[PDB]
């Protein structure tokens, strides 16, 4: 029960990428702002699948 | 009225309710930890 949002990929993994590129973690998830979230940043090109 | 001034609804605005050492404290810890959305902002017509 380590996988999160409907993948193979971690809950920790999901929680250390929101704060290293957001800093979301502590104060708990929601979408990131557009200005953020650019080209070779991490959630726009997160694309999860099943 | 007595319930709104108890509730913190009216008399006075947000940060004057507030403790000086905490809002000293709010504003120092706020890059890492925001404090802003735990306290009502009261506004009056």
């Amino acid at each position: 029960g380590y996988n999160v949002a409907q993948c193979n990929m971690t809950k920790d993994w999901f929680l250390v990428q929101m704060l290293a590129n957001y800093n979301i973690g502590y104060q708990g998830f929601y979408i990131p702002e557009s200005y953020k979230d650019r080209m070779y940043s991490f959630f726009r090109n997160f694309q999860p699948m099943s | 009225m007595p319930q709104w001034s108890y509730m913190h609804i009216s008399g006075q605005d947000a940060s004057e309710y507030l403790s000086p050492g905490l809002v000293q404290f709010a504003r120092a810890t706020e890059t890492y930890f925001s404090l802003n959305n735990k306290f009502r902002n009261p506004t009056v017509a």
